[PDB]
């Protein structure tokens, strides 16, 4: 029953990514007075899809001066902790589920940094070490928030958790800045607008690329489960796609920031003020 | 550094009537017998800055260009700032068959100014680095066109041609197509230089007319 | 020529010959805008954001009393 | 706005000059300091609560509520012009005899030397081609041979999608041209009758 | 034997679909013919609409454009960024340029035709071609891609 | 604010095919 | 300690770029260029003076008609050919139109750069708009061949001013709905401000022109200093910055913009009826309905359209305000009917010779922002 | 005849734009051996038509190796159709037989292709009167007596090509050494991407490989010579060697520090092989499936393969072959060596090279 329940998991993330891929560049389109994908199918409903088997039936590219074990195994691992923690939000009870799936997207680092030492790309070497330490700078805020949440996470036998069970189904109104910073932060770990300047699957090609890309999508959608979970009052479909359609929405009007701006941005503004929020929080908690 | 915005209200004139005067007048005199040995040949015509007016054109030796070049940009009533391109032009039947070019223009009094300096292929030409930054990059394409050498350049190197070409396209002398051709080889793997073949030749149309007067 | 291609029957001079060329209309055409042509105080924002929170901090405190 | 700010300065000898000297005060292009209580929260919530995001942000939400730019092609085409130069063609009189007369005006003027053309003198003792070759790998579409023809015979019609997978495809023969011609004719002479009145 | 010929050519009818219908390619854009590529994948003509996303490395791509023209210093990259993609690839030569070496045919500098340096599917004639010429051309290319029949081809190996 | 995609007839009402209006172009000087 | 530099290769895929760091700091940059060389200058000696005319629409292929501006002034200098009234005004109208095509496209591919892609999708179907205008005067979208030796080739169509006036009647719009998203923007502002300065002496001494010269404080424009056709009838004003940034330059290219329009709406009301071509039959063809009824305008067809005009013996040089600074033609005469020596000036050549001292102190990501911010095409650069 | 062929119609002096008079059909172009030999031709004048029964993209390739209209392609071949294999050489004056196989499938087998197509080849090539040569390629160790049955297919349709067509060549080279071969490519993929390598006994039977450029140059020298027409030629190169030596070459050449080949008596190779030999048939043949997992690999690895004694070779055709076991031969082996191929550190010998050049290298 486990396995059965994990596979009908898998299967809607996955239809999931491929719409998702297709409602970015259709609403991207949109915005900029165009249409977008609609020739592939009716309304253009079939191009992931043949996305997908165009990238089935291409050629394989395995360089010979590379190590061909981790260079498989980087998106691999990537697709694998995005399934995990998919099932780490739907298939579990456990007392500290939100500590759980900061784990595992802690985890995911490594695909980016697999690839790195894997392929022999000059620039390669030097993107994965800018990409990483992207994430590694905008995950000690997504900590903090996360430590601002648990103050006020109790069940109702009394015990304080981080089960997403237990948390209210209203808007966390008092905690407006910190919900903006951590909608953010997924910005920044996703390396989408404006932190999109690492790239690292720049050797990859067919399955490979396409494991990298549906790993990259259901890490978004993971995150934003996690934000509506936390800040919106719940986990839905509606308010999966609302926060899908603001992401489109900072990706079509921005302009990216150079390396040091965005690590200033990180280390200078967003880390002092979730501390500094954890700090109130906790006043007002006693 | 100059012409900078003074007036803040919209002007409808350009110059003032007696620089503007001196300038399409009185200048070829003026350089001629201010530094009369830097001078060799003077030529005044239809001038670079307008329909309208005469503008000069300075010949010089190599040994004094120069110190021509510095005194065109730093005296008082000749500010040439800005050299805009230095070039050859080849001239076969000349004993020096190469003409090297130099176009200036004064922001200051609205002007602008030619000079000249003949040379053949093994004389070199002293280098304008020092004076304008731009001369950096012409001076590389002037080797790289004709072949003339410039002396005391920090890096005179080809930048316009492909990588192992030897040879000065800009000549009179060099063919249109050239000598060399290019294609991918499958049993080398690589693309390939190959003595030139055309399938179909260059045709050349011999138009002049036999009356013809302007011919020079 | 000239007459050959412009000119009319009955003709007297050579300034008579018609021209229809690509023109404004009369009067010209109406003028257009060329300048370029352009939010709420940080206090009315600042109250508002203050409202919002303290109804949230209120409901925390609330739920936690029910808790 | 315009307005620039000590801290938003993209470099660092400009970040490090504003931080420690007020030379930027002097600068009327900068934003001064706020002076009172109001000015300063005017300030934070320019700097925090962002509003400058917000702007574009409007603007591109009313864009994806408006209209769309996109024709579908191949059902719809765009818009184009008598003077248009598409792919050459041979042209005839009424008759059905060819206009061309070989005086090799065409092949002269051409700039890309794409026109070769042999002639001898026809049975009937007619002044025509026995060859017309057009490089259409070599025509930079300037249309000056249509300028300098005196008999309307070569002309650029309004073809522009002629797209092939074989290059031998694009070396057009006198044949293939006539027979473009006597594609085309109607239009060409329709666009003819307007061009007229100008060339 | 009926049965698994008529599943093989629907295989192949699938995976045509497929491959025309999500065409990667490449930008060269070496002069004045990338401008109208530009206008092509702009919002008039919208190349996105036709499945078509530009990709800037080869192993993802599958198709290059030669948008304009090719001296000798640039063949050798040209041919290097063409040996690292993957199969199966085709070359759109763009303009007369690419196609024959056009207005510098008989130039020192210039490569006559990119077909010197690489195999070309579909040849997109003008100086420059309209971008609506180009979407002629590129649905040419997705008709070629059409009459490809891959796993009849190996069934009968 | 000026709309970008004027409607029907307010933009390039005639073709220039089909000019409402026939074109006397001067070519020569009457002096 | 004893730093050596770490150098990097930016590109084979036309800019190659060898640069040298030390760390995240550049201390040189060496641009290689000559990957679009394709020899027109040669070309140009081996064909007449009608045959080399569309050699020059593809220079600066994003501005087409002022690059054949100053070749065909030159040659008018030399042969002492007026060009009439209504042929002036005609090449200053496009001239401007070619100016407003020229920035859209350099500051929405300099913001793609930096990373806002709607601002490019929403400029070019106002290029589209203007591109219908280049089409229905000349047949061609891009390469035109429509400014000739003492005018233009062909008349205006009748009803093309009614379509100009009814863009322009919206383009202010369109360049107001471009400046919401870039002008007041954080992002945009902290990449642009004080990235690549240039002084005036600076500018000065490494031969700059056009708008960068305007963003150093320096009062010279070409049509105001030594105007040509019926550019000193024009009332426009020429905007002036300060800094020497990035930021400045786009706001000078911007207000240019605007001053293109204004101008573009003087020229629409002012349009002479007359004759738009020069009157002399041994320079200029014959109409078509002439040259088949007279037989001296068909002699002159015949010869001029394969023979051509004999320049007289000498030489000028000629310049055009450019949308990238000042375009310039040396034209050297022998007496022929062909150019004996064609050297082209162009700005983007000077201003790329710049990068070595515009981005040292800079990063990696701000090289993109300096060659966006020069505006370069390597059509005239590798002529 | 004679030495019309080379001579009679020779315009220009030898380019991709001259003309050499010859007008070919190459069988089976896009493969190993056929795209170099095309390639020859087409790059001295010469028109190739080139049928093939692959996809279009498998043979793109062949279009660039000529000028305009001097290669032709015709796709859809069956040449168990005449009328194919007659538009194919209704205008040429050579015809060159590259088509050949190594495992069987339920629709080919090694008669069809070795035995039955080339001798109704033959014949329609002499029905023709145009053809004035006919290039024929067998293998080094075929043998009408050979227990391999592609050795004997071959050595048959040897016989049946010199029957029909008496002025037919027959050209029977050694392992051919290339990018894209069938004997190093299998060999590495032998020793890597497996848990073992079986060597059939003691792998001391010789084999004389030679390199694919010198096959393509045989074949233009052997369009030169008229002596050459009927004859039969054995293509090897300058080295013997035998299989344990090529083993231990391509192990010392990858750089790898561990010998997993191991030496089988020939019953077990042959019980390994036997399971994915009796299914060969009913199925229309896998990807990656090696030629060295039959029976007749095993049976040819039971006797050298070299040039006889008193054959006609490389020297009778003025060639001097290459080796094949150092130089630009054994230059794509070194490229799937572990790490890289690379140059090394470089250091002494920078020492006397100018300024800008280490500081590019950064040294
Ligand atoms: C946070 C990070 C992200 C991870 C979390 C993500 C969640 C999991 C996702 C799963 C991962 C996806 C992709 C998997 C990779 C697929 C394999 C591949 O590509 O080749 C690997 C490949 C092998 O290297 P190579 O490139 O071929 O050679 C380069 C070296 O220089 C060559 O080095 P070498 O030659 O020196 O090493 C040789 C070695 C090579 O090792 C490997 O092959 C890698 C080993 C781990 C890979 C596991 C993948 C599947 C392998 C089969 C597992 C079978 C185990 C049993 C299962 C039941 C089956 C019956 O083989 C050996 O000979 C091993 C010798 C054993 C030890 C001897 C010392 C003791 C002697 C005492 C007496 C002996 C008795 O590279 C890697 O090892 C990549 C590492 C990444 C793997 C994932 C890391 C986490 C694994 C899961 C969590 C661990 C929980 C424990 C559970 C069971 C253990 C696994
Ligand atoms: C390490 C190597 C793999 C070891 C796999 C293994 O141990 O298999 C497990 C786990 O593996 C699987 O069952 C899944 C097999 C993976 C492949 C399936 C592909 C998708 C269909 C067996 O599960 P069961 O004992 O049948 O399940 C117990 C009952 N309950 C459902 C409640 C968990
Ligand atoms: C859906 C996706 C939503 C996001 C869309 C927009 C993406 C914008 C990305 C770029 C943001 C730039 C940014 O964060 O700038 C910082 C300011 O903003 C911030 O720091 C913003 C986050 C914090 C919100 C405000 C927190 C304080 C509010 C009041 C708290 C106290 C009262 C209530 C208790 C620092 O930029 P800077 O210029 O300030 O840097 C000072 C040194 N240069
Ligand atoms: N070392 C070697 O490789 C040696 C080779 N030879 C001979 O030289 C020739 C070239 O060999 P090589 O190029 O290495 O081998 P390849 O497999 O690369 O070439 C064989 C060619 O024949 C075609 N072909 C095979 N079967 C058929 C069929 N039933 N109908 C139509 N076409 C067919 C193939 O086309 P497709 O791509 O469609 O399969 C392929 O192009 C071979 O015939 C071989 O016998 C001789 C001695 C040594
Ligand atoms: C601008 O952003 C974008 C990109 O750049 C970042 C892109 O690269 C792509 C293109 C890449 C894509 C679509 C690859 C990722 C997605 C995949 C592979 C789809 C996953 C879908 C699955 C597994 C379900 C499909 C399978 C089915 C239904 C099974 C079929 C089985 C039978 C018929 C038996 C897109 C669309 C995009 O927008
Ligand atoms: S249009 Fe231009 S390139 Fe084409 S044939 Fe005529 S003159 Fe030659
Ligand atoms: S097409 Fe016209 S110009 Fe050309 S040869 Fe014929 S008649 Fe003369
Ligand atoms: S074909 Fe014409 S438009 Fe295209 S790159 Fe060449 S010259 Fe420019």
């Amino acid at each position: 029953m486990i396995v059965a329940s994990i596979l009908i998991l898998i299967v809607p993330v996955l239809l999931s990514v491929a719409m998702f891929t297709l409602a970015e560049r259709t609403v991207m389109a949109s915005m900029q007075r165009r249409f977008g994908p609609q020739v592939s199918g009716i309304s253009g409903l079939l191009q992931p899809f043949w996305d997908g088997l165009k990238l089935g039936v291409k050629e394989p590219v395995l360089p010979d001066s590379s190590s061909a074990g981790a260079f498989a195994a980087s998106p691999m691992i990537s697709f694998v902790l995005s399934q995990v923690a998919w099932v780490g939000i739907c298939i579990s009870d456990a007392s500290f589920q939100g500590l759980v799936i900061m784990a595992i997207s802690s985890l995911a680092v490594y695909g980016v940094m697999l690839a790195g030492w894997a392929s022999n790309s000059k620039y390669a070497f030097l993107g994965c070490l800018r990409s990483v330490a992207l994430m590694v700078s905008y995950e000690l805020s997504l900590g903090a928030a996360l430590l601002s949440i648990g103050l006020f996470v109790t069940d109702g036998t009394g015990m304080k958790c981080l089960n997403f069970a237990e948390m209210p189904t209203t808007p966390q109104y008092a905690m407006l800045p910190l919900c903006l910073i951590f909608l953010v932060c997924i910005l920044a770990e996703t390396k989408r607008d404006p932190f999109d300047l690492p790239g690292y699957n720049v050797e990859y090609s067919s399955l490979g690329f396409a494991l990298f890309f549906i790993a990259e999508y259901a890490n978004m959608a993971v995150m934003s489960a996690i934000a509506s979970i936390y800040f919106l009052g719940g986990f839905s479909a509606l308010k999966i796609t609302a926060l899908f359609f603001a992401f489109v929405w900072t990706r079509g009007t921005l302009p990216r920031y150079r390396y040091d701006q965005f690590m200033r941005l990180g280390w200078k503004a967003f880390l002092p003020l979730t501390l500094a929020f954890f700090a109130l929080h906790a006043s007002v908690a006693i | 550094g100059y012409a900078y915005a003074r007036k803040t209200t919209d002007k409808d004139y350009i110059a003032s009537e007696h620089m503007q005067a001196f300038g399409n007048t009185q200048l070829t005199d003026y350089i001629i017998k201010t530094v009369p040995k830097f001078v060799k040949m003077a030529v005044t015509g239809p001038a670079q800055s307008s329909v309208l007016y005469q503008e000069p054109t300075i010949y010089t030796t190599p040994e004094s260009l120069v110190p021509l070049m510095v005194f065109l940009r730093d005296h008082t009533n000749t500010q040439f700032k800005c050299l805009l391109d230095v070039t050859a032009v080849d001239f076969p039947e000349r004993a020096a068959r190469f003409e090297v070019v130099y176009h200036l223009l004064s922001p200051r009094w609205n002007n602008r100014i030619r000079v000249k300096v003949c040379v053949d292929e093994v004389t070199a030409v002293p280098t304008l680095c020092k004076v304008f930054n731009t001369a950096n990059w012409f001076e590389r394409e002037t080797w790289d066109m004709f072949g003339v050498f410039f002396s005391g350049h920090p890096d005179l190197r080809r930048i316009l041609t492909d990588y192992g070409f030897t040879g000065h396209p800009l000549r009179k002398d060099f063919p249109m197509t050239g000598y060399q051709e290019v294609r991918y080889d499958y049993g080398k793997k690589r693309v390939v230089s190959e003595p030139l073949e055309l399938t179909q030749e260059f045709r050349y149309f011999d138009f002049n007319s036999p009356w013809e007067t302007l011919n020079r | 020529t000239e007459v050959l291609k412009r000119g009319f029957p009955g003709m007297k001079s050579v300034k008579d010959m018609p021209i229809v060329q690509d023109a404004p209309p009369p009067g010209g055409f109406p003028t257009i805008r060329i300048e370029r042509r352009l939010g709420p105080t940080g206090v009315a924002i600042f109250a508002g954001l203050a409202a919002i929170m303290g109804y949230g901090f209120y409901k925390l405190h609330e739920q936690r009393q029910e808790k | 706005g315009t307005e620039r700010r000590p801290g938003e300065s993209g470099a660092w000898k400009q970040i490090e000059r504003q931080r420690y000297a007020s030379d930027w005060e002097n600068d009327p292009t900068f934003k001064r300091t706020p002076k009172n209580l109001a000015e300063v929260l005017d300030d934070s919530a320019s700097m925090l609560l962002l509003t400058d995001v917000w702007r574009g942000m409007a603007y591109t939400l009313g864009a994806f509520f408006d209209k769309k730019v996109t024709i579908m092609y191949p059902f719809e085409k765009g818009q184009l012009s008598p003077r248009f130069r598409g792919e050459h063609a041979l042209r005839r009189y009424p008759t059905g005899e060819e206009r061309c007369i070989a005086c090799k005006l065409c092949e002269a003027i051409c700039p890309a030397q794409a026109i070769t053309i042999e002639a001898e003198e026809r049975e009937d003792g007619s002044r025509r081609t026995t060859r017309y070759d057009i490089d259409m790998t070599k025509c930079i579409y300037c249309g000056f041979c249509q300028e300098a023809c005196p008999v309307d015979a070569i002309v650029e019609g309004p073809n522009f999608e002629f797209s092939t997978e074989t290059r031998e495809e694009l070396l057009y023969d006198k044949q293939k041209l006539l027979e473009n011609g006597d594609k085309w004719e109607t239009e060409i002479a329709t666009n003819l009758r307007t061009e007229s009145l100008y060339r | 034997a009926k049965g698994l010929e008529f599943v093989v050519s629907k295989v192949d009818n699938v995976v045509n679909w497929a491959r025309a219908g999500s065409i990667w390619p490449m930008t060269f854009g070496l002069a004045c013919c990338a401008v109208e590529m530009m206008h092509a994948g702009a919002s008039r003509y919208d190349l996105d609409r036709y499945g078509i996303i530009f990709r800037p490395s080869p192993r993802q791509s599958d198709a290059m454009i030669v948008a304009g023209t090719l001296t000798n210093k640039m063949a050798p990259a040209l041919r290097k960024v063409y040996d690292q993609m993957p199969e199966p690839k085709w070359v759109v030569s763009m303009g007369s340029c690419a196609n024959g070496g056009g207005y510098y045919h008989y130039s020192y500098a210039v490569v006559r035709g990119c077909d010197r340096v690489v195999p070309v599917d579909v040849y997109v004639p003008g100086c420059p071609p309209t971008a609506e010429g180009l979407l002629y051309g590129l649905l040419q290319l997705q008709k070629k891609i059409y009459r490809s029949k891959t796993t009849q081809i190996w069934y009968k190996k | 604010f000026e709309h970008y995609l004027p409607m029907g007839l307010e933009y390039r009402k005639f073709s220039p095919g089909t000019q409402p209006v026939k074109a006397v172009v001067p070519h020569d000087s009457p002096k | 300690a004893k730093v050596n530099n770490f150098t990097l290769n930016f590109g084979p895929q036309v800019l190659r770029l060898v640069l040298e760091m030390q760390g995240e700091i550049i201390m040189r940059a060496d641009p290689h260029i000559g990957l679009l060389h394709r020899g027109t200058e040669k070309l140009l000696e081996y064909k007449t003076y009608l045959q080399g005319l569309p050699y020059f629409d593809r220079l600066d292929y994003v501005s087409m008609m002022c690059m054949e501006h100053s070749y065909v002034l030159a040659i008018e200098q030399l042969l002492n050919v007026s060009v009439p009234l209504r042929g002036q005004y005609i090449r200053v109208l496009f001239s401007e139109i070619t100016r407003v095509l020229n920035h859209l496209l350099a500051i929405t591919c300099h913001s793609m750069d930096v990373g806002a892609l709607t601002p490019f999708l929403w400029a070019f179907e106002e290029r589209e708009k203007l591109f219908e205008f280049y089409e229905r005067v000349s047949g061609a979208r891009m390469h035109a061949a429509y400014f000739r030796v003492g005018g233009v080739s062909q008349d205006l169509p009748i009803g093309l001013l009614r379509d100009v006036y009814d863009w322009a009647r919206q383009f202010a719009s369109r360049l107001d709905e471009m400046e919401e998203l870039l002008t007041g923007n954080r992002i945009w502002k902290e990449r642009t401000v004080d990235v690549g300065t240039i002084t005036a002496q600076m500018a000065w001494d490494w031969g700059c022109s056009g708008p960068i010269l305007r963003a150093s404080g320096i009062d010279w424009d070409l049509r105001k200093t030594q105007p040509y056709d019926a550019y000193g009838k024009m009332q426009f004003n020429v905007p002036i910055a300060g800094h020497g940034d990035c930021y400045d330059r786009y706001l000078v290219r911007l207000q240019e913009m605007r001053e293109s329009l204004r101008i573009i709406y003087q020229c629409l009301n002012e349009m002479p009826d007359g004759l738009y071509k020069s009157p002399d039959g041994k320079v200029c063809p014959p109409s078509r309905s002439t040259m088949k009824q007279s037989m001296e305008a068909l002699i002159h067809h015949f010869k001029l359209y394969t023979e051509g005009f004999h320049v007289p013996a000498g030489e000028t040089y000629r310049a055009v305000e450019a949308p990238k600074g000042e375009f310039g033609v040396y034209l050297v005469s022998r007496g022929g009917n062909r150019p004996y020596r064609c050297k082209i000036r162009s700005p983007g050549y000077a201003h790329l010779q710049m990068t070595d001292v515009i981005s040292r102190g800079a990063m990696l990501a701000d090289v993109v922002t300096i060659i966006g911010t020069l505006d370069v095409v390597f059509g005239e650069i590798d002529r | 005849y004679s030495s019309t062929l080379m001579t009679a119609d020779k315009l220009g002096p030898g380019g991709r734009s001259s003309v050499s008079g010859i007008t070919a059909t190459v069988f089976g172009a896009n493969g190993f051996l056929g795209s170099y030999i095309v390639n020859e031709l087409a790059k001295r004048g010469s028109q190739v038509v080139c049928p093939f029964r692959s996809t279009e993209n498998e043979a793109m390739h062949l279009k660039q190796m000529g000028d305009l209209g001097q290669i032709v392609l015709l796709p859809e071949l069956d040449i168990r159709n005449d009328d194919d294999i007659k538009r194919a050489i209704s205008r040429s004056n050579v015809i060159i037989n590259c088509v050949g196989m190594r495992l069987q499938t339920k629709n080919w087998s090694f008669e069809d292709v070795h035995v039955d197509f080339p001798k109704r080849l033959a014949k329609l090539a002499a029905e023709t009167g145009q053809v004035q040569r006919l290039i024929h390629f067998s293998d080094m160790g075929a043998d009408e007596n050979h227990k391999s049955l592609r050795m004997r297919t071959k050595a048959v349709g040897d016989k049946e090509v010199l029957d029909a067509f008496p002025d037919a060549t027959i050209v029977r080279p050694g392992d051919i050494v290339g990018i894209e071969d069938h004997f190093y490519n299998y060999l590495i993929y032998q020793l890597t991407l497996t848990v073992f390598a079986p060597v059939v006994e003691s792998g001391s039977n010789k084999i004389q490989p030679t390199y694919v450029l010198d096959v393509a140059d045989a074949v233009a020298a052997l369009l030169r010579k008229p002596d050459t027409a009927g004859k039969t030629l054995y293509l090897g190169g300058p080295e013997v060697l035998t299989m344990r030596e090529v083993y231990d070459l391509l192990l010392k050449t990858l750089r790898i520090y561990r010998d997993d080949t191991v030496h089988l008596p020939a019953w077990a190779v042959k019980a390994m092989y036997k399971p994915f030999d009796s299914v060969r048939r009913m199925l229309p043949g896998l990807p990656m499936t090696s030629p060295l997992a039959t029976e007749d690999y095993v049976e040819e690895m039971l006797r050298d393969k070299v040039v006889p004694a008193g054959a006609l070779g490389y020297a009778d055709l003025g060639i001097v072959p290459q080796k094949v076991t150092d130089g630009l031969a054994i230059e794509p082996v070194r490229h799937a060596r572990v790490g890289g191929y690379r140059w090394g550190d470089m250091s002494a010998v920078a020492k006397d090279i100018p300024e800008s050049v280490r500081k590019y290298y950064n040294i």
